[PDB]
RNA sequence: UGAGCCUGUUUGAUGUUCUAACGUUGACCCGUAAUCCGGGUUGCGGACAGUGUCUGGUGGGUAGUUUGACUGGGGCGGUCU
RNA sequence: AAUUCCUUGUCGGGUAAGUUCCGACCUGCACGAAUGGCGUAAUGAUGGCCAGGCUGUCUCCACCCGAGACUCAGUGAAAUU
RNA sequence: GCUCGCCGGAAGACCAAGGGUUCCUGUCCAACGUUAAUCGGGGCAGGGUGAGUCGACCCCUAAGGCGAGGCCGAAAGGCGUAGUCGAUGGGAAACAGGUUAAUAUUCCUGUACUUGGUGUUACUGCGAAGGGGGGACGGAGAAGGCUAUGUUGGCCGGGCGACGGUUGUCCCGGUUUAAGCGUGUAGGCUGGUUUUCCAGGCAAAUCCGGAAAAUCAAGGCUGAGGCGUGAUGACGAGGCACUACGGUGCUGAAGCAACAAAUGCCCUGCUUCCAGGAAAAGCCUCUAAGCAUCAGGUAACAUCAAAUCGUACCCCAAACCGACACAGGUGGUCAGGUAGAGAAUACCAAGGCGCUUGAGAGAACUCGGGUGAAGGAACUAGGCAAAAUGGUGCCGUAACUUCGGGAGAAGGCACGCUGAUAUGUAGGUGAGGUCCCUCGCGGAUGGAGCUGAAAUCAGUCGAAGAUACCAGCUGGCUGCAACUGUUUAUUAAAAACACAGCACUGUGCAAACACGAAAGUGGACGUAUACGGUGUGACGCCUGCCCGGUGCCGGAAGGUUAAUU
RNA sequence: AGGACCGAACCGACUAAUGUUGAAAAAUUAGCGGAUGACUUGUGGCUGGGGGUGAAAGGCCAAUCAAACCGGGAGAUAGCU
């Protein structure tokens, strides 16, 4: 049975990737919403 | 000519076919050609605007000379072809300078021909004058509405305008569809009327038939819930409500026109 | 064309004509190497069209709510000073 | 009658026997002409009825071949209280 | 180590996407492995991925994304021009043999090819952000030439058989060789050359396009396969001496022909149909401003360069998506023998596995199968389930019909083996020999050899010759929707939805209509034989009376009526 | 020639039995429908919540849909247990 999580680099990256959030105002508050709680991992990219 | 088929099968049962054995068998010519791409019916939001289109064949773009400058040089018939962007064939012509062109094909035109435009030019069909220059109860097609623009009346198969009146720097033209106009003397026209009257004497067959042409099903608003159409509901069969569109508006008999601009052009409106 | 003033003087409404505000999703030149944009020349409409404030009409297309109590179970009947 | 309450209406066919099926009658509680009327060859994992062949569906059950259920050694849950 | 069973269009071999050390060697058995474990895809330590030609990076674009100035919007922001990105598409070049415990078109041996820079010699009009060619394109169908591959014969090396016979018409094994270079065949397409002139290709043209004379009839482009060279080489059963069980040095026979044959190549070809079937660069040509002693261009020699990242392993699965070592899901390539129409079905080859709890007994009852005396739907809401028919060739076949159908209607007869026709028949391929010739991968005649259906007559075995797996039950009367299609992922597939056809109504182009505070966009690069909305649903015979109510269309003389003064 | 006919690959889901703390939070075995077309599959793209897409079942929008998920107003209100 075809499951819902099929995966795929090119589009993960394309989708949740830094440069992603950068280019729009509200990925900008993503990035300092979780640098202020402090988290290790930032985004998706490697 | 129109030619019934044998029923071998359901779907072949009902087909009438429109065949020409004059058009050209063979690739088009090639300078003259343009990539057309689809699209659904999406606009630049994404959008569905206009609904049932989508899919069918590939299709390239002809392009075709509506203007008919280019006067004082005579130009000769090569051969007819077949368009899939319209509803009437194109003819290609040989200039005598070596110009080639695309324009529509005319009613009685053959290959080995000659054709003309300008104020000179002869009066018979597939020339071109203004129509300060043409006689008053003549058949015409491809005409203009402003000086210099290019022809917008006139231009499916079988159509045709007619010249009634003249009376100073304007001309009245009755229409295909019962109306009376006016428009300016200085602008064009093609002698004759378009080809291809068989077109409306064909039968498509089957629903792959209109498929492949574009169009998608079309879902009736009697079969919907009240939340989709205000034509939904009902347990059983049941309309009691007047006729509306999809969005609120009286279909069967009220009227949409609202132009103060062009009204001072319209003479008698269709009866 | 009906109405004041001292046939002569202002304000109204109806219709003909004009060009100068305004429109041009007609043609040509330049920025420019470009069917967006701006400038220039020339035709065509022209005080119409269109927009702002105010005002009468229509408006389940959309939104927020009302639709009482008694009762040998509730409803239909009947009642409530 | 995909519609008829009274109703298993009445007459004929098919069965030894037929509240279902087929053909008619008109007393249409409450059919009817593009929210279409009456017909129709071919098509349907569509609803109803009847025959030939075939059988463990049944009178009415008997034997046999394999995996569990039982006994021995290792590992080892659950709902509820 | 010797037997036995299972798959074999897979349960074999190689990849992409996705994981990331699971790969190889040494050592350990606490926890993990549904049991034991000396074993492991487990614990710890060391080793392993070698490129001018394979990919990525690079040159060019599709749908679409961003977008200098620009237009528009309370802010935030939206849409777009010149540009610049984005593969699932276009763009140079490499093959055999040997080798490690683990890498191979990368390493070693042998023989090849592709693009640029620099110097010399010889000939000389070169030049882009511009003009033309080319790249460059659909569905179906047919038969002609071939190859991969197989079968038999010939040749070389062994054997003479645990129990009757086996020196022969006997048994087992081998018979392999590439890219590059020359030859230009089966076949496809197109007439060649010179001179003059011209309102066209934003300007120029010797290039493209068009008109007019003369002459010549054979010029050019394309193209699988075969043949020679590569090759006095490599490989090859076995043999000459030693073994750590992975091996060293040497030596090495034959290595031919006939027949059948693809869904692969010629073939982006040929014939036919309507629904009429991508873009840009690399590449070939022509010039403009400009330089002409220069710079530059074509040809020959020598030299240099081709950097950086991936390369282990799994990949229909115990390593990916399902919480699990889960009976599920997941795109591309390769296609042996005997029967058979076949990539179906049965037994095998190369190769791979016996699925991580066992041993006994032979109770009721549950699950998956086989057989049944007499009867044959008497069962049940209902023939639900089971039983039954099942191939090829020939005879033969109703009502009704839109003349295509119904139809495989229904129902019957033959089917194995051996001999003769004919020591292998009708067909298919085809060497030698004789002539002709522009002398070649030629033409005509010729038949040695190889392969091989269907039929008739006459005999013979058994209860049964389409013997196993495989493989339609048939007929009569009725309701509904004309027909092929769609739908409630996870209790409803139908009479519901769609449909070809028909009618009403709106719309004159800056169209009606829709997404948008606006700019803009779709309708459409369309123009009433075209577009949007609503109802009915192939086809045949038809579709009657009512305008009082509510809608819609036209009128405008009378009554009532807003802001404003 | 054909939304023609029989039938594997491929795409579906009509009947029955098993299973129901399952091998599986929708499967397995024996039968069943289409199979050159309104067909089927790989890669990338666009449509965002009173919104989309819908051969129309209130169907689908990450095991969630008569108004998705996440964080805030927030200790909303609760004549009721």
């Amino acid at each position: 049975m075809k499951r819902t999580f099929q995966p795929s680099v090119l589009k993960r990256n394309r989708s949740h990737g830094f440069r992603a959030r950068m280019a729009t105002k509200n990925g900008r508050q993503v990035l300092a919403r979780r640098r202020a709680k402090g988290r290790a991992r930032l985004t998706v990219s490697k | 000519a129109v030619v019934k088929c044998k029923p071998t099968s359901p779907g072949r049962r009902h087909v009438v076919k429109v065949v020409n054995p004059e058009l050209h068998k063979g690739k088009p010519f090639a300078p003259l050609l343009e990539k057309n791409s689809k699209s659904g019916g999406r606009n630049n939001n994404g959008r569905i605007t206009t609904r049932h289109i989508g899919g069918g064949h590939k299709q390239a773009y002809r392009i075709v000379d509506f203007k008919r400058n280019k006067d004082g040089i005579p130009a000769v018939v090569e051969r007819l072809e077949y368009d899939p962007n319209r509803s009437a064939n194109i003819a290609l012509v040989l200039y005598k300078d070596g110009e080639r062109r695309y324009i529509l094909a005319p009613k009685g035109l053959k290959a080995g021909d000659q054709i003309q435009s300008g104020v000179d030019a002869a009066i018979k069909p597939g020339n071109t004058l203004p129509m300060r220059n043409i006689p008053v109860g003549s058949t015409v097609h491809n005409v203009e509405m402003k000086p210099g623009k290019g022809g917008q009346l006139a231009r499916s198969a079988g159509t045709y305008v007619q010249i009634v009146a003249r009376d100073g720097a304007y001309v009245t033209l009755r229409l295909r569809s019962g109306e009376m106009r006016k428009v300016e003397a200085d602008c064009r026209a093609t002698l004759g009327e378009v080809g291809n009257a068989e077109h409306m004497l064909r039968v498509l067959g089957k629903a792959g038939a209109a498929r492949w042409r574009g169009v998608r099903p079309t879902v009736r608003g009697t079969a919907m819930n009240p939340v989709d159409h205000p034509h939904g509901g009902g347990e059983g069969r049941n309309f009691g409500k007047h006729p509306v569109t999809p969005w609120g508006v009286q279909t069967k008999g009220k009227k949409t026109r609202s132009n103060k601009r062009t009204d001072k052009f319209i003479v008698r409106r269709r009866s």
